[PDB]
RNA sequence: GUGAACAGCCUCUAGUUGAUAGAAUAAUGUAGAUAAGGGAAGUCGGCAAAAUAGAUCCGUAACUUCGGGAUAAGGAUUGGC
RNA sequence: GUGAUUUAUGGAUUAACGAGAUUCCCACUGUCCCUAUCUA
RNA sequence: GCGUUGGAUUGUUCACCCACUAAUAGGGAUACCCUACUGAUGAAUGUUACCGCAAUAGUAAUUGAACUUAGUACGAGAGGAACAGUUCAUUCGGAUAAUUGGUUUUUGCGGCUGUCUGAUCA
RNA sequence: UGUACAACGGGGUAUUGUAAGCAGUAGAGUAGCCUUGUUGUUACGAUCUGCUGAGAUUAAGCCUUUGUUGUCUGAUUUGU
């Protein structure tokens, strides 16, 4: 595929993604139920 | 040249290989689908006739 | 391809607008438009303007620095080409920018609250200041 | 020297209608089934393109090259009626037409010419003599069966479906390129009132003919007109004139895509993965949106934006190797033209920008 | 276009008509060229031959060796000093005139380059290619 | 679009660079290398009287010193005390 | 040892590029210098056809070894791509942002030893030996400035433009650590390292390549199973 | 007011609002302008257009009937609080 | 007669000046490659 | 059938060089007024409209270079085309405004000097 | 007398480049009522910082519209 709508993957790809992911996932997480998105 | 006899029938036993022959292909292939468009106009037509 | 940023403007030049300067130094400027290129010939400083981005990630709007930001610098070692991390990354790159936005609608909101309260000090200072109104109203 | 100009079209004036009439065809094959040898929409706009190039030997193979396209809109096309044509010691001759039963507003608008005052009377006694029978009709029809060595169908567009506004009807006929002439009505008998579409006539790889008229310029003299030198009477001494709007023939026109309305993400290769159809953003400059089929063909077509123009499958059994090299596309730009455009989504423009005062 | 040239060149924007002053990137300590003639010209009234990158010409030295100067050897461009356009997809300009000098066969007068050359010219010329410290 | 632009800022009148300025005031040798440039006749200042900060060759020392004093220094000082704007932060400011 | 011919140019090293455990080809014309290879060596190793920018010209724009290779900024993301989806992981691929680029012409390097610009940046010159594990000195030729064309290497031995003066033949023998011959090629092309390719177990020259530049370079590369 | 000014620009006192009008923007003309890149190659011919031009600091050769040439050349500087 | 100066169809010379005549150097630029646009 | 150049030199055509390209062959032929030429409407054909035919007239494409064949046969070698397959390019013509660059009364948006409406604003 | 047509308005695109109105413990500085500071505070003060990618413009030969408000029967000529 190599694009998306913007700031095509090349500069994305690496492994690990799945864990930087899930290392963001437990970080909305948290900021989801403080309020913080009032 | 572009109206020389020697170029003329060198591309006229080409024409006559492949690429007419992908024409030939094309041709049935553009007719499938110009013959199966009367068939969804015409299921369209018997939703229409239910 | 690239969507290489204006080198004026860190605004994105899609392949086949724009133009590549390249100096006596070996370096490319790569430009999003005429304006930011008018504008770099003309020696102006991005950093003292107000509509570029260099200015705005300097001047304390919104985050320079973050994760979301820096998952996507460069990558100068190639990886092979499996299918199956491209098959998520697809929604890994999806999911970032939903919260990127989150984020950013909360930093301008970090910013622009406390306006209300303001608006209503001026709004004050005006029906003190002008009470003919509402002898009229 | 050469000569400041050509020869060919040389009675530079203004054409009589603003559809480009087709004037030659190639000639027939009584092998296959029938081929629709034309088909007709109107141009809107233009777009860039990257393009991987499976060009073998070429310098630029197996890279990326930008090009440029134009785009046309490209409606199903509805059959109403047919010709037929003999050979004569004069040339051909128009013997008999047969129409189709039921008629749209839309051509019934076409051939009146003011309409609101008009009583909309165009085929009331046509419809009248097709009877519980369709005996007259017969009659006239097994008449092109025997005679007729060659045939014509008409059409007329839907532009109704079309963002752009004119109400009326481009009628035209197309020859066609099968054999059995009685299979070639029997087959337009039965798309009577029935639609066409550009996929069904082309397809990638392919090679046309643009046939249009020019945008018009006005009454420009020499130095613009022929691109000449500045400072009895023979036709040739470049002498002032109507520039624009003559017909023209544009070949060799390589086609990369064949759109479809219902498709949604139409501007999608298969490398961006973005669902966007092709309009781009702010719409199309002095057209609107494209919510149809459509092509996409390199070079640029004689014409302006919001014009008709009519296609031809190339007219001979093309020979070079562009015209049976395979296309594959990697990215269109979908960026508004109104301007020095930047961004193919306003979520890409929200994304960038950021939130603002108006959003909250 | 002469020998040595391997490969076609494509149309590109042309910049340099005859009396055009440009530099001399090489390692001589020749410093300016000053063009008089094209090989790969056109044919037409009242025109002025162009040159371009990747084109190669006869032409002077104004200021140089003394040796060198009062007379005529040909050279290759390097720098434009006008807008061009590579398929793929970029419009690009360097700033500066420049054009080295070689024998007519393609070989390289100096052994060394200062400053970037063009892709065209690099992809044109293997002498340029081997001789040239940069590349854009 | 005018004449001032054409007359100023063409591309046969630019400057050396912000950023080559800045390293040059960074490293230390290479001030003194510009300082002892050589003589050459093909300049009216002769090779010589060279500001290292507004990269041009005046012709005596006046010139200099009125130069010095001077609201143009006062520019090229004030900006080389910041960062000197190199690609870096172009690529930043959108997520690079 | 064998002569060939791009497409009617001599001079090789400029369009192709060797290494001991893989090859480098343009895509210049028709697919017949790539069999030229692959006539030699076969499939011991991968030959790839790849592309810089677009450009034919890798020979000069690339540099690296068995352990590891190096490309300039100007490459692309596909063609770094396609370089590590042809070549097995076992070799490095990196990509490299200078000032400059000319790296094929400004690095001479064997699987040990290269040879840099005295004016390349610190960073990639940590960089290079950091990828390929190899000494790296920064050096001239008779004065002579690009490394990376006038020298072609391998750990068999090398070879230097010939108008290299004696003490600098020893000199550089010392630091390059094979033995050294000031030679030619094609008739006296000064431009060896386009003029002429090589490895521990193969050179590659142009069809101008004379009988006593064979007898040469066949005796310092020791490339038969007879010297 | 401006600024050296009785140059030019704007304004108060005072006086005209006269010059056949209207609708349309096709060329070419007439006056006025701008144009990348090169920079007099064009042309009999730097014809015309265009370049610096104002004020201060330094500085200004040969030649001379010593009186000048000289705004010589040429470099820097010019806002507001 | 002749036209300042040094030294009489008048001889060698000459600073300044001339809407006096000719060649060339700088920059300048649509004179030109190559023409395009806009305004009354 | 299609093409035949850029410069250098004289009021002068006489005279004769440099370099490119495939070549840079030789010759001839005030003006609104009526005509010719370039373009534009137009009643009459019982009407008005749509689609088409095509008597005739004009006619445009050109050249070089290159990968392969192929370092082929031939030649002792130096040297070395070829036909076919394939790609580019030149000069000409016709279109087009995606993109780039040029253009500004959008007098759209800012900014500026002097001045006028007391000052800001506008 | 409607898949209607238009005049405005909204939205989308783009254009420029951050408005009037204020507020500040930024603001070289000079005076200043004297609570004689030890950021004394008060005066002026080019500008800077914040409400502000803000403001204005947008078809006259751009896109889009379930909004509002109006128009929707004037003259003439024609026959095998
Ligand atoms: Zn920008």
């Amino acid at each position: 595929p190599e694009i998306l709508d913007g700031k095509n993957v090349y500069d994305f790809l690496d492994p690990e993604i799945a864990a930087k992911l899930q290392a963001l996932e437990e970080e909305e997480e948290k900021l989801e139920n403080e309020g913080f998105y009032n | 040249s572009l109206r020389a006899s020697s170029h003329l029938n060198a591309k006229s036993v080409k024409r006559r290989g492949v690429f007419q022959k992908a024409v030939d292909a094309r041709e049935q292939r553009i007719s499938d689908k110009l013959k199966e468009d009367l068939l969804k106009q015409k299921l369209e037509d018997l939703k229409k006739k239910e | 391809m690239r969507i290489y940023q204006c080198h004026f403007c860190s605004s994105p030049c899609y392949p086949g607008h724009g133009i590549m300067f390249v100096r006596n130094d070996a370096k490319e400027f790569r430009f999003c438009r005429s304006k930011c290129h008018k504008a770099f010939k003309q020696r102006r400083n991005p950093r003292k303007l107000k509509w570029t981005k260099a200015f705005r990630k300097a001047a304390g709007k919104e985050l320079a620095v973050d994760s979301t930001l820096t998952f996507a610098q460069r990558r100068n070692v190639p990886v092979r080409y499996n299918r199956e991390l491209v098959a998520t990354t697809l929604k890994a790159m999806a999911r970032i920018e939903e919260i990127r936005q989150k984020r950013e609608r909360a930093f301008y909101k970090n910013r622009m609250r406390g306006n209300k309260e303001k608006d209503f000090l001026r709004d004050k200072k005006l029906v003190e200041s002008n009470p003919e109104l509402l002898r009229i109203r | 020297a050469p000569r400041h100009g050509h020869l060919g079209f040389l009675p530079r004036k203004r054409a009589a209608s603003i559809r480009a009439r087709v004037k030659a065809f190639p000639k027939d094959d009584r092998s296959k089934p029938v081929a629709l040898t034309s088909f007709l929409g109107y141009k809107a706009g233009m777009t860039t393109i990257v393009r991987d190039l499976d060009r073998p030997g070429s310098k630029f193979h197996k890279r990326e090259v930008v090009e440029a396209v134009t785009v046309v809109d490209t409606p199903p096309v509805v059959v109403v009626g047919v010709v037929g044509y003999v050979e004569t010691p004069r040339g051909l001759r128009s013997l008999t037409t047969v129409w189709a039963e039921h008629l749209s507003d839309e051509v019934k608008r076409r051939f009146y010419k003011n309409w609101y005052k008009s009583k909309k009377k165009a085929f009331t006694k046509y419809s009248a003599k097709y009877a519980q029978d369709g005996a007259g009709i017969e009659r006239e029809l097994a008449r092109i069966k025997k005679y007729a060595s060659v045939v014509r169908v008409l059409v007329h567009t839907q532009i109704r479906k079309t963002p752009l506004a004119q109400k009326k009807a481009h009628l035209a006929e197309i020859q066609l390129n099968g054999g059995s002439i009685s299979e070639k009505v029997d087959w337009a008998r039965e798309h009577f009132e029935k639609t066409v579409a550009v996929d069904s006539v082309f397809e990638q790889n392919e090679m046309i003919d643009a046939i249009a008229v020019t945008k018009g310029h006005g009454f420009e003299g020499v130095t613009h007109r022929w691109g000449t030198k500045k400072l009895h009477v023979m036709w040739s001494v470049a002498r002032a004139g109507q520039r624009g709007y003559h017909s023209r023939t544009s070949i060799n026109h390589k086609i990369y895509r064949v759109g479809k309305g219902d498709d949604e993400a139409n501007g999608a290769t298969s490398f961006d993965r973005t669902k966007k159809t092709i309009t781009p953003m702010g719409g199309f400059v002095h057209y609107g949106e494209i919510k149809n089929d459509f092509i996409m063909v390199k070079g640029c077509i004689p014409g302006n934006r919001k014009r008709i123009v009519t296609l031809r499958k190339s007219l001979y059994t093309n020979t070079s190797r562009k015209a049976l090299e395979e296309v594959s596309l990697k990215w269109i730009d979908t960026a508004s033209k109104f301007g020095k455009g930047r961004f193919q989504t306003p979520a890409e423009k929200h994304a960038f920008m950021g939130t603002l005062k108006k959003d909250l | 276009s002469g020998n040595g040239a391997q490969g076609t060149k494509f149309r590109i924007s042309l910049g340099l008509p005859v009396g055009a002053i440009m530099n001399c990137a090489d390692n001589s300590g020749a410093r300016n060229l000053y063009i008089i003639a094209v090989k790969g010209s056109g044919s037409r009234l009242n025109r002025l031959p162009a040159a371009s990158l990747g084109d190669m010409v006869m032409a002077t030295v104004k200021k140089g060796k003394p040796e060198l100067r009062k007379k005529v050897m040909p050279a290759i461009v390097v720098r434009q000093a006008k807008s061009w356009r590579r398929r793929d997809g970029v419009f690009l300009y360097f700033e500066d005139n420049a054009g080295v000098i070689a024998n007519p066969k393609g070989e390289m007068k100096g052994s060394a380059i200062t400053g970037p050359v063009g892709k065209e010219c690099a992809d044109l010329w293997p002498r340029v290619a081997s001789n040239s410290g940069v590349v854009v | 679009m005018g004449r001032y632009s054409v007359k100023r800022y063409k591309t046969k009148r630019r400057t050396r660079d912000l950023d080559l300025i800045y390293n040059d005031l960074s490293t230390k040798e290479s001030v003194q290398k510009l300082l002892n440039q050589p003589l050459d006749e093909t300049k009216p200042g002769l090779g010589q009287h060279y500001c290292i900060h507004c990269a041009k060759y005046m012709e005596t020392a006046i010139a200099l010193k009125t130069h010095l004093k001077g609201k143009v220094h006062k520019r090229r000082v004030k900006e080389l005390r910041g960062v000197p704007y190199t690609q870096e932060v172009s690529d930043a400011a959108a997520g690079y | 040892a064998t002569r060939t011919q791009f497409e009617n140019s001599n001079e090789i090293g400029v369009f192709s590029k060797l290494t001991n455990t893989y090859c480098l080809v343009a895509v210049g014309g028709s697919e017949n210098f790539y069999s030229a290879f692959e006539a030699e060596l076969g499939d011991a190793i991968p030959i790839v056809h790849t592309t810089i920018a677009g450009t034919r010209i890798i020979g000069r724009m690339t540099a690296g070894n068995r352990r590891g290779l190096l490309v300039p900024t100007q490459t692309t993301d596909q063609e770094l791509q396609h370089l590590r989806n042809s070549l097995p992981d076992s070799v490095k691929i990196q990509r490299v942002e200078e000032r400059l680029s000319a790296l094929g012409n400004v690095i001479c390097c064997n699987d040990y030893v290269a040879l840099v610009h005295p004016d390349i940046d610190r960073e990639t010159e940590e960089l290079i030996s950091d990828v390929l594990g190899v000494e790296v000195f920064r050096q001239t030729i008779s004065g002579n400035i690009l490394v990376g064309s006038y020298c072609s290497l391998s750990n068999q031995g090398g070879l230097v433009h010939p108008q290299t003066s004696v003490q600098d033949q020893e000199e550089l023998s010392s630091l390059l650590q094979v033995p050294l011959v000031a030679g030619t090629v094609n008739r006296g092309s000064s431009v060896v390292g386009a003029g002429m390719v090589v490895n521990d177990y193969l050179a590659v020259t142009g069809l101008d390549t004379t009988a006593p530049e064979l007898s040469v370079i066949e005796s310092i590369f020791r490339l038969q199973d007879a010297q």
